[PDB]
RNA sequence: CCGGCCGGGAACUCAAAGGAGACUGCCAGUGAUAAACUGGAGGAAGGUGGGGAUGACGUCAAGUCAUCAUGGCCCUUACGACCAGGGCUACACACGUGCUACAAUGGCGCAUACAAAGAGAAGCGACCUCGCGAGAGCAAGCGGACCUCAUAAAGUGCGUCGUAGUCCGGAUUGGAGUCUGCAACUCGACUCCAUGAAGUCGGAAUCGCUAGUAAUCGUGGAUCAGAAUGCCACGGUGAAUAC
């Protein structure tokens, strides 16, 4: 019934995010989903670098934001007792929607 | 880096979204499938009136630290030269040099 | 062969022949069949007088060459007699399809003199 | 370049029958990378040619692949400074593409209907000995035996 | 400009960030905005205590906010009351609460910031520009230091013209994508005009 | 009975399923003749089969896409390949001679640049 | 081309016409709002146009119908 | 009600992570048996396999004090501040990089295939009505592998055009309009209706490219109220030669 859906900067960080998540869930939480790659944006953009001429130098930078999703199935309390206001791998963003 | 330019920007934006620009109740109104009558004339009665200070047309939409109208970009708040210094010094959240 | 008393746009399918026409070009030579009740597959060599008379009935309506460069002069005269920018523009004899004449206007403003 | 001395690449043959020949013969006369027009066209060409000369593509041509490949070239080599014709063996690894490359120039001519028609006439021509890229052979001919033995 | 910023590469491979927040487009400039204003604060009213880094984050808009710095008995000053107070500052200036964290380094010559601000005030006295950099190279040597390289330029010593200076102690690899190096750089403006300052400082292998 | 095979070039993704009985041919539940069966590539797709067997003993089901019509056309060449297994050894060791058997990992290099396209460089002045 | 619905003028060259036309204008006027059209109760008028050094006087005809005031101020000096 | 639409599986594409492998690893030989290099089989992958960011001391006291700051100096009821309109788009003329054409491996009309990559909340806007059309009204859904931008396009076949400035080609203005923004001529873009050039593939001279590159076909992102052939990117088809 949670759809959850997060989204990250890092994959060494959404999964160590995800791990807890997947972790508490389960010990307590009745058997949620398996978590879903989602695939993600980066922004691959073209920036400019030199003040006031060389027009052709340029910098490629980008941000690799990572999407997952849970999508826990079982309704049951105990996952939002759980998930009553925590917040790990600060520097991300996660969500908890019904 | 004028300062008088960038005050400028502020006394635009101070009255735009303070203004009409977000309080479009007489244009909105106005210019529609809606009978061809004095509304028409209305329209630009109060338009003559409103300050050209405020619309969002007006603003350049360019950087706040450096006040540089160009190089500017509308989903960070700064200029170029400025933007990739703080970028490639780590003040930039996840952003980073990636090649393919 | 024989509409408008002067064009002989012979050999010419039943649209390509009113395309081919001084005074109007793709669309009204669609019109004009679509009014008509004719083709676009056969040359005029092939149609009789009692359907170019009706063409030519059905083309008669709409503004024709002795009449379309008079339509071009009155703007003319109307555009010199206002003085405008463009009056101007005009009567400096340049080139005329837009606005940008400095450097590329090379086409109605002949070669270069020097 | 300087460093490298590499080759050519491989051809691939035609997927109707093994040819690198006429691959390279479809390769030279392909532009600008639009290929399903060039090949219904060529294959179109060669199939008429087929019934044209009463026997089939492969040997169609090879009829005029003699009339057309010369037996000379000319590299100028400066003598103390020179940029005239001088005599040379012609590669065949790369005579075959030249003659290719001459029968399309040629082919390019005869221009009043599509290419399906006068290629096959221009190869036809080669055959009996009729064009001008059957000329250029012996242009060349003409070129190479003005200076013997230059080195 | 050939040389690239030898941690803008490192960045996201093995270095540490100082901006940590995720967010969607509608509040990145906002937020990036509050963040340098308070953070250029900072370095502006605690620059006579060693900050060496400032690092930053915002989770569920509760920010934190870490400081690196060498004199925490000054930063703390009577119990921290100057730290509550500009946690008053940070709150004010970025419309959030705020949450300070002072961190401590054990040698300031570890810091490529630190020492470029040491020689920053060094050099605003008509000091020698060589027995400063010297000095500071070789204090970080002896207490050990694989690589390092200190350049100077500008109007050194009076030289009245573009001028820099080098010295170099050890391997700086600047080019293997692999090691953690620590690089700052700073301005000193001396009555002669202004003199830069590119300190490279090399320990780590991974 | 049935055997999947996998195919790649140019970013076209094929998903072949062949099984033994028949020698039927359908691309994405179209026919050759449908789709490409008289345009470029119109017998790749069979020269893996012709080397061995293609009338009616192995019928095919395929499923290409995600690019060019030569990109998926010879994304079943080379699936007809991958499929080939139930012999492996004879439908390996003998078609790596010829190949059809290789990714051909050949990509579009980006949009380069300062260069108009992957490796032209810009028209110069000199003056 | 222009606004479909309502063609663009501006007050302070309206209100100046509208009531002096009971009076004949008796003058010129100084434009700053060069860009507005004309309609048939702004003809017979001698109004000075904004072009930048000065403003140009400019008698009104009624064939100057759908054109803007601008349309003739000569910023195009060449010579 | 053939829409993966609904059960159903995680078989499969695909997905984002973690690993695997490739290294001259093996065989032949000219070679100082060395190294290396041509080759050979295996080899998804062959010699740094993709390419990309990575620019070492340094050179032009190169450019940039109009990104930004600082010296030194000038001014200061002015070199400072504000308001409206013109300008940078004004053009006898020079030059430089790009889009369009000079056509029949092509133009025109029918139907007809597959992309990939990115965007989208005072924003992207299906559907549906009207309008030839530019767009205008209703307006869900979507802050997004789900909703939208958004239909890829050359292509595929058929029919016509048949060598002429010709159904080519399209340009600097007429008239009627469509949107943007208070505002569209001086100075935006777009459709329609209409006129229709030059150019018949180009002198001296000169430019790019060693492969999925050249050549082209379209597509999207920035900037942005609106405003490209330009810039940055996506993928589509697809060469020749390197003596
Ligand atoms: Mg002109
Ligand atoms: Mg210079």
């Amino acid at each position: 019934r949670i759809r959850i859906r997060l989204k990250a900067f890092d994959h060494r960080l959404i999964d160590q995010a995800t791990a807890e998540i997947v972790e508490t869930a389960k010990r307590t939480g009745a058997q949620v989903r398996g978590p879903i790659p989602l695939p993600t944006r980066k922004e691959r953009f073209t920036v400019l670098i030199s003040p006031h001429v060389n027009k052709d130098a340029r910098d490629q930078y980008e941000i690799r934001t990572h999407l997952r999703l849970v999508d826990i199935v079982e309704p049951t309390e105990k996952t939002v007792d759980a998930l009553m206001r925590l917040d790990l791998a600060a520097g991300v963003d996660v969500q908890i929607s019904l | 880096a004028k300062q008088s330019m960038k005050a400028r920007e502020v006394k635009r934006v101070a009255l735009a979204d303070k203004y009409f620009a977000k309080r479009a109740e007489l244009k909105a109104i106005i210019s529609d499938v809606n009978a061809s009558d004095e509304d028409r004339w209305n329209a630009v009665l109060k338009l003559q009136t409103l300050p050209r200070d405020s619309s969002p047309s007006r603003q350049r939409n360019r950087c706040r630290q450096t006040g540089r109208p160009h190089g500017f970009l509308r989903k960070f708040g700064l200029s170029r030269i400025k933007v990739r210094e703080a970028a490639m010094r780590g003040e930039i959240p996840g952003l980073k040099k990636a090649s393919w | 062969a024989r509409i408008a008393g002067i064009n002989i746009p012979d050999h010419k399918h039943a649209v390509i022949a009113l395309t081919s026409i001084y005074g109007v070009g793709k669309t009204r030579s669609k019109a004009i069949l679509a009014a008509a009740g004719i083709a676009e597959d056969v040359k005029i060599s092939e149609l009789s007088e009692g359907q170019i008379d009706t063409l030519r009935d059905e083309v008669a309506k709409f503004v024709v060459e002795g009449d379309l460069r008079r339509e071009i002069s009155m703007s003319i005269k109307r555009l010199m007699d206002l003085g405008c920018y463009r009056g101007l523009r005009h009567r400096r004899g340049l080139p005329v399809r837009g606005q940008r004449t400095k450097t590329n206007a090379r086409t109605r403003k002949g070669p270069r003199k020097p | 370049p300087r460093r490298r001395v590499i080759g050519q690449r491989k051809i691939l043959p035609d997927p109707k029958f093994g040819s690198e020949l006429l691959a390279k013969f479809v390769n030279i006369l392909m532009v600008d990378g639009k290929k399903s027009t060039a090949e219904s066209i060529v294959y179109s060409a060669l199939e008429t040619l087929a019934q044209r000369s009463g026997k089939s593509e492969l040997e169609a041509f090879e009829v005029a692949l003699e009339n057309v490949r010369p037996t000379v070239e000319v590299k100028s080599r400066r003598v103390g400074g020179s940029t005239y014709q001088v005599p040379v063996e012609v590669r065949p690894v790369r005579r075959n593409a030249l003659a290719m490359r001459w029968i399309v120039e040629a082919a390019r001519k005869r221009g009043d209907k599509s290419m399906a028609l006068r290629l096959a006439n221009e190869l036809s021509d080669a055959a009996e000995n009729k064009g001008t890229a059957v000329k250029k052979r012996e242009d060349v001919h003409r070129m190479a035996e003005a200076n013997k033995a230059f080195a | 400009g050939q040389k690239v910023h030898p941690n803008g590469i490192r960045l996201g491979i093995v270095k540490p960030w100082n901006s940590t927040w995720f967010a969607n487009t509608k509040e990145f400039a906002d937020n990036l905005d509050s963040d340098f204003k308070v953070r250029q604060y900072l370095t502006k009213e605690l620059a006579k205590a060693s900050v060496s880094r400032i690092v930053i984050e915002r989770p569920a808009k509760s920010i934190r906010v870490t400081i690196h710095t060498a004199r925490p008995g000054i930063v703390i000053g009577k119990k921290g009351e100057d730290v509550e107070k500009l946690r008053k500052v940070v709150a004010d200036i970025a419309g959030v609460p705020a949450q300070i964290n002072i961190a401590e380094v054990r040698k300031p010559e570890l810091d490529a910031k630190l020492v470029a601000d040491s020689i920053t005030s060094q050099l605003e006295r008509r000091v020698m520009f060589r027995r400063a950099m010297k000095r500071a190279v070789q204090n970080a040597m002896r207490l050990g230091a694989k690589g390092i390289k200190v350049e100077v330029s500008g109007r050194l010593g009076g030289a009245e013209i573009a001028r820099t200076e080098w010295y170099r102690e050890g391997r700086v690899p600047l080019h293997t994508l692999r090691a953690d190096i620590d690089y700052n750089t700073s301005e000193a403006h001396t009555t002669y005009g202004v003199i830069g300052v590119k300190v490279w400082i090399f320990k780590g292998e991974i | 009975n049935q055997y999947y095979g996998t195919g790649r070039r140019k970013s076209s993704a094929a998903r072949v399923f062949i099984k033994p009985g028949n020698g039927k041919i359908v691309i994405n539940q179209r026919s050759l003749e449908q789709y490409f069966g008289r345009e470029t590539a119109r017998m790749v797709v069979r020269q893996p089969l012709e080397l061995v067997d293609m009338v009616e003993k192995l019928d095919l089901y395929i499923t290409v896409k995600g690019g060019g019509i030569s990109g998926q056309a010879g994304a079943i060449r080379h699936g007809i390949t991958r499929a080939l297994m139930e012999y492996d050894e004879s439908l390996r060791s003998e078609l790596r001679k010829a190949g059809f058997v290789t990714r051909d990992a050949r990509q579009v290099e980006r949009k380069k640049v300062g260069l108009r396209k992957a490796r032209r460089r810009p028209q110069f002045s000199k003056r | 081309r222009s606004l479909k619905k309502g063609p663009f003028i501006d007050l302070h060259l309206l209100k100046k016409v509208e009531k002096a036309v009971e009076s004949g204008d008796k003058k010129p006027l100084r434009t700053w709002s060069r860009r507005s059209t004309i309609f048939p109760n702004m003809i017979g008028l001698t109004i000075a146009v904004h072009n930048g050094r000065q403003h140009v006087p400019v008698f009104v005809t009624d064939e100057m119908v759908g054109h803007k005031l601008g349309e003739f101020a000569p910023t195009r000096t060449y010579r």
